[PDB]
DNA sequence: GATGTGGCGCAATCCTTAACGGACTG
DNA sequence: CCAGTCCGTTAAGGATTGCGCCACAT
């Protein structure tokens, strides 16, 4: 715990603000040539960023997979449905939506979609 | 006066709002309306043009 | 902040207002041609109810 | 001259969203 | 532990909206 509470933590070189075009350019050139996977390793081509956000960063933003369309009606049905039945489970909810991370319902759930 | 002036256009920048609330809700609302009645009435041109044109030809028919 | 805050807070008032004014402009806009068609079409009812009715009279008029 | 509108900035609030910080899996 | 995943939670900041000062058209 000591050490994960430092490496991971206190160290003051931990960039952890926004991302610049050329930031998530790295990352999409270098997840799109040795694939989504060994993030430790492709972090260490960023500097101050580790692998957990670069792989959150393109999971939810940079895959191309990715939707970033206003939310159908038909996507709404299927999470109340979906919700209903399993809950705030919300990987296995985005299984059923094409192109919508778990964040993305999460989140489309949790202001949006709450009436 | 000033604090007059004041005092006055606040009450009527309130109602010149509340108005102009009001008639964009109406307004939005004629929109519905006209939108339904345009159709019923397109519908009863097509209608009558139909009974127009059948009376017309029914009287072609008729012989001289 | 505050300075910064304020400055970007300003811009996305002026943008919300701006998109009101746009869509309060295009339904006060939809409701003057919906007025006009509507008018027209209400015309063209009226034609087509005179023509049928006088064909009707000269039609029961008809000689037997 | 007095009153009605359209703009605008301020602030408090409503709304979304990115992504941090634990916790779990194999 | 390690590399991946998941998920609750919340700061950050854009979108709204009521209030009042103003310019100035009516
Ligand atoms: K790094
Ligand atoms: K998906």
């Amino acid at each position: 715990q000591c050490q994960h509470r430092w490496q991971k933590v206190l160290n003051p070189e931990l960039i952890k603000g926004p991302w610049t075009k050329e930031e998530d350019q790295r990352v999409i050139k270098l997840v799109q040539k040795y694939g989504p996977k060994r993030w430790s390793v492709i972090a260490k081509h960023l500097k101050g960023r580790i692998g957990k956000q670069c792989r959150e960063r393109w999971h939810n933003h940079l895959n191309p997979e990715v939707k970033k369309t206003s939310w159908t009606e038909e996507e709404d049905r299927i999470i109340y449905q979906a919700h209903k039945r399993l809950g705030n489970r919300w990987a296995e909810i985005a299984k059923l939506l094409p192109g919508r991370t778990d964040n993305a319902i999460k989140n489309h759930w949790n202001s949006t979609m709450r009436r | 006066e000033y604090k007059i002036r004041r005092e006055r256009n606040n009450i009527a920048v309130r109602k010149s709002r509340d108005k102009a609330k009001m008639r964009n809700l109406e307004t939005q609302h004629k929109v519905l309306e006209l939108t339904a009645e345009n159709e019923r009435l397109q519908k009863k041109v097509e209608q009558l043009s139909r009974e127009l044109s059948t009376l017309r030809n029914l009287f072609k028919q008729l012989p001289e």
